[PDB]
């Protein structure tokens, strides 16, 4: 339903932007806002938590590029998310900033909860 | 007159308050009730704070122990708090525990009069390159407190 070429490229350009709670701006993001910021560039969408995007998104088993991947970090259930960019990588917005991280890292992979797609 | 071991205890203290403040609830207060409802303001989706943090005054009372008075002004501004139907509200957001503050290291950057600043190198659970977080401590009343809201996380 979206130009994955635009999503992944529109996200990638933002690498290096720092972290802030509820950050919907180019001056700081979080899990939810980074996806919100990147998504509203193409279509109008509402702002929700990582838990909301988990429950408002359509279920799939294996991510394709442009799909959304979910992890359990600070609490039980979805608490962190990113976009699948290909290979086994994902772009996400974290404390140190927007980063590219791969799904075969020792922190993420045990905590990879599943994938849900727009 | 503030040591490294003590500073981490305060910094880890602000970490606790910041998270709970942003979540809308002090988890210790189990008698609380969190108002259902979302709204939009300033192009932000807002949610209601739990009873224990329901009013700005309750919020201010929560944090004046660890954060200087000025840190609380700027914080209420920076994180765009608002009041609707008499209840305080926050823009919805998520946290990140990527930084392992418990296993941090502190190096003193400055001590000039009433102000002290320490540089923390924080390991990442991620395996990610570890993070430089400078925290400034200022003594309000006689208590050492942090002079910015979002200093830890």
């Amino acid at each position: 339903s979206l130009n994955v070429s635009k999503l992944v490229s529109d996200a990638k350009a933002l690498v290096g932007t720092p972290y802030k709670w509820g950050g919907t701006t180019t001056s700081g993001f979080d899990c939810s806002g980074f996806i919100w910021y990147v998504l509203n560039k193409q279509t109008s969408v509402g702002r929700t938590s990582t838990a909301g995007y988990w429950s408002s998104m359509k279920s799939i088993a294996s991510p394709s590029v442009g799909d959304f991947v979910f992890f359990t970090t600070y609490k039980s259930g979805p608490s962190h998310m990113g976009i699948y960019i290909g290979n086994n990588s994902f772009i996400h917005a974290g404390s140190d900033g927007v980063q590219i991280s791969s799904l075969n890292n020792s922190y993420w992979k045990p905590r990879y909860l599943g994938a849900k797609r727009f | 007159d503030l040591s490294q071991k003590q500073a981490l205890q305060l910094a880890l203290s602000a970490r606790e308050h910041f998270w709970n403040t942003m979540s809308g609830h002090n988890p210790k207060v189990k008698k609380a009730v969190c108002p259902s409802g979302t709204f939009e303001y300033q192009n932000l989706q807002y949610v209601y704070m739990c009873s224990d943090l329901g009013t700005k005054a309750k919020a201010v009372n929560y944090l004046t122990p660890i954060f200087t008075k000025t840190a609380i002004e700027k914080g209420f501004k920076d994180y765009h708090f608002t009041v609707s139907k008499g209840k305080l509200a926050v823009p919805i957001g998520d946290g990140d525990n990527l930084l392992n503050w418990k296993k941090s290291t502190a190096k003193l950057i400055s001590k000039k009069g009433s102000t002290i600043t320490y540089e923390f190198t924080v390991p990442t659970l991620d395996g990610s390159p570890s993070a430089k977080r400078k925290v400034t401590f200022v003594k309000e009343n006689k208590k050492w407190k942090v002079n910015q809201f979002d200093a830890v996380i």
